[PDB]
């Protein structure tokens, strides 16, 4: 057995939307809204595969338009906020002086928005970080990767920290050597 | 009232 | 600080895919917030409500007949269509384990960076599987593609012992193997 999900989802207030294929729990693809184009989850699928970008932007409005319709019919009644599990994890096992990636593992919370912030030695990483987008579930849940590329070492230690509407206070999630 | 949004196709590229 | 209430929509179309394309299943779910309130099974070939919300979405869509004939020839529009654009790089991909033991009183084999998901995994000490003792991490998905697992092994080894991992995945047509013993 294989599954193929076209996932789509619309978000207020923060006025969201995303575009995603999802083949066994993998991302296949997603459509960048704000750049208006297609991004691979693997840059090797783009030699095989093309997908219309402006196809999602069009049902993205009608998600849209449906989203308020059902607001109302709901009589304004709001999601309830799911906080997520989240875990550290390595590619691989980790030898010193060997380049290995650290993962960050965001699990079964809604709605679709959280902050994200990688810490090497307590100060905040922005370059050569990286994540995906938000990956559905069978519960109607989402699942979010974020990945830093680090060279292991005993000097240097990690914190991903994680920020969620459901949670009382920010997950901090330690890993070191 | 609610609209239906469509089914989109990847497609093939010529190799 | 943000509190204001949220409001959230999804659209899911699921693609189910049984022996190739010889079965395939269009699952398209509606859900608000958490609660799913209307879909269309291809098994059915008509919109039905799940919950009182979704009412009236089902029984005016289920009225629109040429959508509807739209949305029942998707199986094979859409469905069978992607499966085959796609498959070669998905359903055909194949990237083999990476397999290291070491001690964590506990013996850890971790497999790594492999796909699919689906994989083998068994010890053996002394040349006989050992099946008592073993605890697992379970398949674990990197989010990139690959997959990972830890299988432990509990025992307490007289030296001269020859533990092994074995692994087999469809990647590789002869089983891996990783050996340890302990030493004095």
């Amino acid at each position: 057995e294989h599954v193929i999900i076209q996932a789509e989802f619309y978000l207020n207030p923060d006025q969201s939307g995303e575009f995603m294929f999802d083949f066994d729990g993998d991302e296949i693809f997603h459509v960048d809204m704000a750049k208006k184009e297609t991004v691979w989850r693997l840059e090797e699928f783009g030699r095989f595969a093309s997908f219309e970008a402006q196809g999602a932007l069009a049902n993205i409005a009608v998600d849209k338009a449906n989203l308020e319709i059902m607001t109302k019919r709901s009589n304004y009644t709001p999601i309830t906020n799911v906080p997520p599990e989240v875990t550290v994890l390595t590619n691989s096992p980790v030898e010193l002086r060997e380049p290995n990636v650290l993962i960050c593992f965001i699990d079964k919370f809604t709605p679709p928005v959280v902050n994200v912030t990688w810490l090497r030695n307590g100060k905040p990483v922005t370059t050569g970080v990286s994540e995906t987008v938000f990956l559905p579930r069978e519960d109607h849940l989402f699942r979010k990767f974020h990945y830093l590329p680090f060279l292991p070492s005993t000097e240097d230690v990690y914190d991903c920290r994680v920020e969620h509407w459901g949670l009382d206070e920010p997950l901090l999630k330690h890993w070191e050597f | 009232k609610m609209r239906m949004a469509t089914p989109l196709l990847m497609q093939a590229l010529p190799m | 600080g943000d509190t204001r209430p949220r409001f959230l929509w999804q659209l899911k179309f699921e693609c189910h895919f049984f022996n190739g394309t010889e079965r395939v299943r269009l699952l398209e779910r509606c859900i608000y917030n958490q609660e799913e309130s209307v879909r269309f099974d291809s098994d059915v070939g008509e919109y039905r409500a799940v919950t009182e919300l979704g009412r009236p979405d089902a029984e005016y869509w289920n009225s629109q007949k040429d959508l509807l004939e739209q949305r029942r020839a998707a199986v094979d529009t859409y469905c069978r269509h992607n499966y085959g654009v796609g498959e070669s790089f998905t359903v055909q991909r194949r990237v083999e384990p990476k397999v290291t033991v070491y001690p964590s009183n506990l013996l850890v084999c971790s497999v790594s960076g492999f796909y699919p998901g689906s994989i083998e995994v068994r010890w053996f000490r002394n040349g006989q599987e050992e099946k008592a003792g073993v605890v697992s991490t379970g398949l674990i998905q990197n989010g990139d593609w690959t997959f990972q697992t830890l299988v432990m092994l509990e025992t307490v080894p007289r030296s001269g012992e020859v533990y092994t991992c074995q692994v087999e995945h469809p990647s590789v047509t002869s089983p891996l193997t990783v050996e340890w013993r302990a030493r004095s």
